[PDB]
């Protein structure tokens, strides 16, 4: 929901492959025109036979969020103590 | 009964040991091995499964011990490379899984006397 509420989450994991098997089928999966602009959706299940696996890994740290979200340096800035004479007494930064 | 515990006979594939004096059978920290689930499946692609071409027993070369010899080491799967199916199966393929039964031979009559630790290292750099 609301991104400054941070105890509210949300849940999902990538997709699992089904098994599949041997076809002589009239439908091509793998044949598709790029012109188009778009982007086919072909999983591997559509030109090898898989077995079934159960995949329970997430994407999480490819978030905006987490990628985002760490602290980097911007720029630093110097300074000496002085006196009103000197021209390096403070410093400013736009 | 008419059982006695020294007689044991394994049948794997088209190959019988039968021994008529042993000790029990040692089965690997108390689990027996078995066929990688869909639960820790990583592969995508369908396992070819040879069961009874490369499930038998390859009798490999025996040493002879004698009174002043030291010991003896073979790494497996390394040393079945060479036999049949399973050598041919291990060559053409990118990853394999598999259980074992080693099964050591000696015999002696009553006048000798020795005692050799048979023992199975897990990872022994």
């Amino acid at each position: 929901g609301d991104v400054q509420n941070a105890v509210e989450g949300a849940m999902v994991r990538v997709a699992d492959t089904v098994q599949t098997s041997a076809t002589n089928s009239e439908r091509v999966p793998n044949l598709t025109a790029v012109e188009t602009g778009h982007t086919s959706q072909a999983v591997p299940g559509d030109t090898m036979q898989t077995r079934h696996v159960i995949n329970n890994h997430v994407r999480s740290e490819s978030t905006i969020e987490n990628f985002l979200a760490r602290s980097a340096c911007v720029f630093y800035l110097e300074y000496k103590t002085g006196t009103k004479e000197d021209s390096n007494s403070f410093n400013n930064w736009v | 009964c008419g059982y006695s515990d020294r007689v044991r006979s394994i049948t794997l594939g088209n190959s019988t040991i039968t021994t008529q004096e042993c000790a029990n059978v040692v089965v690997g920290y108390g689990e027996w091995p078995e066929y990688l689930s869909d639960n820790e499946a990583t592969a995508e692609d369908q396992p070819t499964q040879p069961d009874v071409a490369t499930c038998r027993f390859y009798t490999l070369d025996s040493v002879q011990w004698e009174n002043g010899s030291p010991g003896w080491w073979w790494k497996f799967p390394d040393a079945l490379r060479d036999m049949g199916l399973f050598g041919q199966n291990m060559y053409y393929h990118y990853l394999g899984r598999a259980g074992y039964t080693i099964h050591v031979q000696c015999n002696a009559s009553k006048f000798h006397q020795g005692c050799i630790l048979v023992v199975c290292v897990p990872e022994a750099e």
